[PDB]
């Protein structure tokens, strides 16, 4: 309902994946949703964050030209489209609601976490 | 060394039930040591309460982050605000009891205020 649930994921190759989540029932807008990622070997990092009323986009440099990140309107659910993918973009992903741009420490709502695993 | 959670509820949380508490509370909690604050609210309930508004409105605090949250409801807070002739390390308060919502910015898991904004 109120928590965020993430959805899509799993084993894919170099290449196309298509994550959603939502927090359909937290009743006002999260102003920034995004994604993040852990990948194995590695700190958690934001991947992609979107503000709900114009105040901006932002991508890690490591996935720009790659990834594209889309919210619905007035609705909290965010969505992260993979292409181009590289091995080393296995990983656990997260959705994350509430905070500021790709600052980890500043999201305290998140998804569950969705197993990416990107072969040869 | 002090977290940034502990800090806050140095800073701001006075659960007890309430002209002179400003000059008292700023020199006894010790937030007058390196300069003046030229303003510094007190909330009067329970940390509980207070964290719990890290769940509840996301809105953007003044300086534009976006991991801020305004509590659903107003609070019993005491908002102290330099006057006078307050001139470190001689540092002077006017006392203004208030129902207000509380803005904070939150951080972490457990996520928890670390900036009180305003009072609105």
């Amino acid at each position: 309902q109120v928590q965020l649930v993430e959805s899509g994921g799993g084993l894919v190759q170099a290449g196309s994946l298509r994550l959603s989540c939502a927090a359909s029932g937290y009743p006002h807008p999260y102003l920034h949703m995004g994604w993040f990622r852990q990948a194995p070997g590695k700190e958690r990092e934001g991947v992609a964050a979107m503000d709900s009323g114009g105040g901006g986009t932002l991508y890690a440099d490591s996935v720009k030209g790659r990834f594209t990140i889309s919210r619905d309107k007035g609705k909290n659910t965010v969505y992260l489209q993979m292409d181009s993918l590289k091995p080393e973009d296995t990983a656990t992903y997260y959705c994350a609601a509430g905070g500021y741009q790709l600052r980890d420490r500043t999201y305290g709502h998140w998804g569950q976490g969705t197993q990416v695993t990107v072969s040869s | 060394k002090e977290t940034a959670a502990a800090k806050f509820e140095r800073q701001h949380m006075d659960s007890s039930t309430s002209s002179n508490y400003c000059n008292q509370m700023m020199k006894s909690r010790n937030l007058t040591k390196d300069r003046c604050k030229p303003v510094n609210t007190f909330v009067h309930e329970s940390l509980a309460d207070v964290q719990a508004v890290c769940s509840q409105k996301n809105v953007a605090c003044k300086n534009g982050q976006t991991n801020c949250y305004q509590s659903y409801s107003t609070m019993s807070i005491t908002d102290c605000r330099e006057t006078g002739s307050s001139k470190y390390p001689n540092c002077a308060y006017k006392t203004t009891q208030a129902n207000k919502h509380i803005i904070v910015a939150c951080e972490g898991n457990p996520y928890v205020p670390v900036h009180f904004d305003a009072s609105v």
